[PDB]
């Protein structure tokens, strides 16, 4: 809720609800219940299980953003679902308004609505272009719409994946 | 001509959005700014002074002629040149008279309230953008009144004081 | 574009009334200042200066420096510019070679008259907005009048001191 | 609109006869400013400045520090820019030649000579409006000539100080 | 810059509470002097400096190198220096030709009233603020007035050798 | 603020009333000194001051550690220093140089002569503004000039043993 | 211009990061001094200094004309002046008079207590940063207020012999 009203245009689905940046418990002398057990990683990734840490400042904090997406996919990120989650509520108000509406402008006018959400989307980085230019392009977001007949039009879009940094590796060295 | 000249659309569109989803502006002339209990002479300020908020600065040197600077206290103290426009019943001497007769301090209050925002009877006001200026001394300033300019009525103004900057 | 875009009239329309519930206001050529007993000089002033009554302030600190003002009494000094044309007779040469030998000091008065409420045979005044400055110095100031451009005429100005804000 | 907004006529017509009962202005280009003797190169003055005479100020303070100002002597110092125009003879640089060779004092007499008002074969005047310099010092000052702009000619000036107001 | 510099408000700001409830600042330029019998003209006075109260400190040394303060006698008696101004007589003048004729004592009054507490007809004192001073040995000093003491007028200086201080 | 802040305005209206009325204020540079027989030269003293009054005070300590103070001798005697000038052949030179060789003593007059009240023809004293003083010891003193006194002319400074003060 | 003028950077790079690095800088201004049990009205104070300490060194000669330093006794004892500011009743004048009267000796601590790392809900010290003095003797000394401080109210300085210097 925290991350999601710090933005009012668009709102915070980008970030996760993990570390203590935006992550804070701390209820008081927190303990575990039984100190024989350990968890391992590979168990609650596998399980799709949120392990807990503690800051750097010593507050009780969850250090996670991992769903129930049982399926190893980009799915099993969690801005990735708030993401369309939130573009389809976008959607849902974009068809209210143009239900039931006569035909012939309301496709152009959805259009330019698509681009410019889909444009201050990525003037908000919660879209970004793709990485691979030969096959993914270098453009953020695609659009088409289509018609067939007094009903059956279609709209589609396509976006692209945004890095959240979630696991890094560092390794020393001596100059000697 | 010159080779490093290449351009295009999307970088302008971009910068464009990200600077378009702000939003609105808040305009200089929309605001409120207002006394305690004296509403009817609040009315007459025309224009005013934004109030600061500022902290001390110690100026220490390191060797060989560095410096270096420090964090110090509020500088708490504040001045706001207040425009008025008085009228034949003369609100504006009414107010400078019973107040300097009772020699005592004035309450501020001062927040912008943008018009398409305001709601219900009368704008509605959030104490993010509420700005309080309490125990201040309010005095008079020597305005020269343009007789030979007719086109200009009085122009009269004051000045405020405030000790602290009060802030939620 | 912003969707904090929506706005309406009647908040506009209820600004309006109460601005303009003020009723008229008093243009800065409009007013009365004149001596004691010589209004057929009084009416040779041209653009005059506001009286002001303000008060000394004493600056304490408080601990790690911070800051306090206290009130005192009045700043009862006070000093005007005063604007005059002269005629042949030098009705302002007279006054103030009498004055200068009269070696003495002088009183003063102050009010906006308006016209729209003025009644009677002359201008009606009220203690409100009367202002009377007396036991004052009247003294000539160095004025240059410009030969050169012909199309204006002498510009004779003097400066008066009151030594206190006669107020009631 | 507002009440308070009823207006005549009698008021703005009696007060313009007040006003107009003074007569007419001494314009800024017409006066007379002469030395004692030297008329002929009195007439190529230009542009000058009124003689003052002013007081000394005493600045008391009673208790609480409340003040006072009371009555001195005449401050009698007097500084005067004087404007002239110079021709092929040289009148204005053969007259600095000879009293800077003399090195003693000069006099002049200033007074404004309307010519509506002057009669007779020249300007009468009277002793009311009559104001003359003695003893004092006529120097000169650095005056650049614009030679660039050609359509301005020498544009001389000297520097009259007199050490008291000699007045009637 | 520095980890350690972050720090909170609400203890200043309790603290800026207790400052300014403290109580009000009283000006050092509010006074009041009266003497045995001539209060009425003792009005006159401009400078002085409360009297000096202190006693005295018996510095001794001991074994072990160790020093050592002790009381001493009050040191009740000094001197006072205060400016004032005379009249057109000098009331001051004959006031201490007669004293030094009559080769009497003198009796004083001092005292602190804020003009905000005044109550009555005429200042009214409290016994916080008041210091009675016996012995009072008054004499007056040589007065300078310089050449260019155009705006300065003459200040009498006294000097006043004090005895015992007592406070009602 | 403080709650003990408001007052009152017809105390020190009073107040201001009482000081105003106490009597005019004498200006420091308002002097007249004539010598014993060379009142006519003695106009030409700028700087001076009043020969120095007072009486010593014998300072006793009694039991219990107690202070006094007690009369003494009359302090009638002392030094002035005066600020004069020159003339032409040097008055003051050869009326110093005769007195050094007359080897004789000398009466002096010292009186505050205000303008206003002056009647007559020459200026009138009174009893309470006069001072004479009796067996003054003339001498001057070593003058120098600068390199840079361009603007500055010979200020001569004497110094006069005084010995006792008569008043009229 | 000189062949040795070149240098490096990360040199004084490095050497600034220390400089930043040793710690943040403390202000003069903060400080907090408290009395034995007149704590509520010891915030009062404006100006002080820490109580001197050192040791005294005898400078012994000998043989060849060498000199030599050796140690000596503490020095203590001393004097300390502090500034500070009084109350409508004079809360320092009945404490000095009561102290006084009592003939005691007094205790007394200080401080510094940045309010960055101030926790709780007022001022929390720390061993590092306070003194505690012991044998402290109080006395005032006499203020004068002069004619023209209309913004300047009364300053109290204090002079207090101190004995020995405790830290904790």
């Amino acid at each position: 809720a925290r991350g999601v009203k710090k933005n009012s245009d668009v709102g915070g689905w980008h970030y996760s609800p993990a570390g203590e940046e935006r992550a804070v418990i701390a209820r008081a002398s927190i303990q575990p219940l039984y100190p024989e057990d350990t968890p391992d990683e590979e168990a609650m990734v596998k399980g799709r299980l949120n392990k807990v840490s503690v800051g750097t400042s010593g507050q009780m904090i969850i250090d996670d953003a991992l769903t129930c997406c049982t399926q190893d996919n980009y799915l099993h990120f969690q801005h990735v679902p708030s993401l369309m989650n939130a573009i389809s509520r976008f959607f849902v108000q974009l068809a209210r308004q143009m239900k039931h509406s006569p035909d012939g402008i309301t496709a152009a006018g959805l259009t330019k609505g698509m681009t410019k959400l889909l444009d201050r989307f990525v003037a908000s980085g919660a879209l970004v272009a793709p990485r691979d230019p030969d096959a993914d392009g270098t453009e953020p977001y695609v659009l088409k719409v289509t018609q067939a007949e007094f009903d059956k039009w279609e709209v589609v879009w396509a976006c692209c994946p945004t890095g959240v940094a979630r696991r890094i590796q560092g390794v020393p060295l001596l100059i000697k | 001509g010159h080779n490093n000249t290449k351009g295009n659309r999307k970088f302008i569109k971009g910068r464009y959005t990200a600077n378009a989803a702000k939003g609105e502006r808040l305009v200089s002339s929309e605001f409120l700014l207002t006394f305690a209990g004296h509403e009817d002479i609040s009315v007459l300020v025309r224009t005013s002074q934004i109030p600061e908020m500022t902290r001390e600065d110690v100026e220490d040197y390191g060797p060989n002629g560095v410096k270096f600077n420090q964090h110090g206290p509020i500088r708490n103290s504040g001045e706001i040149q207040v425009q008025c426009v008085e009228t034949i019943e003369g609100d504006i001497l009414q107010f400078i008279k019973d107040r300097i007769a009772a020699k005592d301090y004035v309450d501020i209050t001062m927040a912008a309230t943008p018009e398409s925002k305001s709601s219900g009877v009368n704008a509605v006001t959030k104490a993010a953008t509420t700005i309080e200026m309490l125990d201040c001394k309010i005095y008079s300033d020597a305005i020269d009144f343009s007789t030979e300019d007719v086109t200009a009525a009085v122009r009269p103004s004051l000045r405020i004081v405030y000790n602290w900057i009060e802030w939620d």
